[PDB]
């Protein structure tokens, strides 16, 4: 999960 | 510039994000977006012109921000859908299983369903709690963009998810996507904002  | 959900804006001439929703704060015009897009006082530009600056933000913990705009900006109660628009009618929160769409400068307008609420994303910067999960795909550049039902009820702004090596999660089946958005409700109350509706 990454910001976007 | 005309402020419509889903369009691109740049921050300090570097990063790109997508506009979430047009709002007002008393006489001040603004748009809500993702917290991770900029820091307080960062400069927002639309098509090369300065349109405002980050007024506040929360990131990580939450993922929210609002940009106050100059007076010459035109706020519109719309979300881009290709060349057409989805009219913003309110902010009723949809429930798990409802269909929803999201708009952003990278993958355009994508739709899917809400699959879970109150999700924690563990970003490198720290955890972001209370996110709602949908399975519409998205890519780098979509953050801060609008999440809305086809009926015009605004749901939140794009936070993040499980992007693959090509920069999006559009090449993996809906069943494997985790696309998270920050709920709009707590952002409107936290900043005293009102959504622009049509």
């Amino acid at each position: 999960a990454a910001p976007l | 510039a005309n402020i419509v959900g889903g369009i691109e804006y740049s921050i300090n001439n570097a990063s790109l994000c997508s506009v979430g929703f047009s709002v007002t704060r008393g006489a001040t015009k603004g748009f809500v977006t993702a917290g991770h897009c900029g820091t307080v006082n960062a400069t927002a530009r639309i098509g090369g012109a300065v349109v405002g600056t980050f007024a506040a933000r929360v990131f990580p913990g939450n993922d929210r921000a609002w940009v106050s705009l100059t007076s010459a900006q035109t706020l519109l109660p719309r979300v881009a859908n290709g060349s057409s628009f989805v009219t913003v009618r309110g902010s009723t929160e949809a429930a798990v299983g409802a269909a929803v769409c999201r708009s952003g400068r990278t993958t355009g307008y994508q739709c899917g369903t809400i699959t879970a609420k109150n999700v924690t994303a563990n970003y490198a910067e720290g955890a972001v709690r209370g996110l709602t999960q949908g399975n519409a795909c998205m890519g780098r550049g979509d953050s801060g963009g609008s999440w809305i039902t086809s009926a015009g009820q605004a749901q939140g702004v794009m936070s993040g998810g499980n992007v693959q090596s090509n920069g999006n999660n559009c090449g993996i089946p809906a069943s494997q996507r985790s696309s998270l958005f920050e709920r709009l409700q707590p952002i409107l109350s936290q900043y005293g904002l009102s959504l622009v509706t049509g």
